């Protein structure tokens, strides 16, 4: 269950780091 | 033989006859680039 | 005048040949990595 969750939180915050990391 | 017979001249045909060996392309030396 | 016979100050060698072929290659393919938002895509 955890490494689901951790997948999860994982994706999550890559995809919104994309825009985090738009232009550094 | 040719520098046997330079020497031969300073003490002292056929090919003659007809004009200079056309060298052969594949052994003389690369054209330098332009 | 394109007419400068001169030669070059540097000779074309292979190597360089050979150097400036594999400098047409580049880096490893970067994909965008795929995002796995709940457990479908996990799956």
């Amino acid at each position: 269950q955890k490494i689901i969750e951790n997948g999860i939180r994982n994706n999550e915050m890559e995809s919104e780091g994309r825009k985090f990391g738009h232009f550094e | 033989l040719d520098d046997l017979e330079a020497k031969e001249n300073e003490q002292l045909n056929s090919r003659l006859r007809f004009g200079e060996a056309e060298p052969n392309l594949e052994t003389l030396p690369a054209l330098p680039d332009a | 005048r394109v007419k400068n016979k001169n030669p070059a100050p540097i000779q074309i060698s292979a190597e360089q040949l050979l150097r400036e072929a594999v400098e047409r290659q580049d880096v490893a393919f970067v994909p965008p990595k795929i995002n796995i938002t709940d457990l479908e895509e996990l799956q």
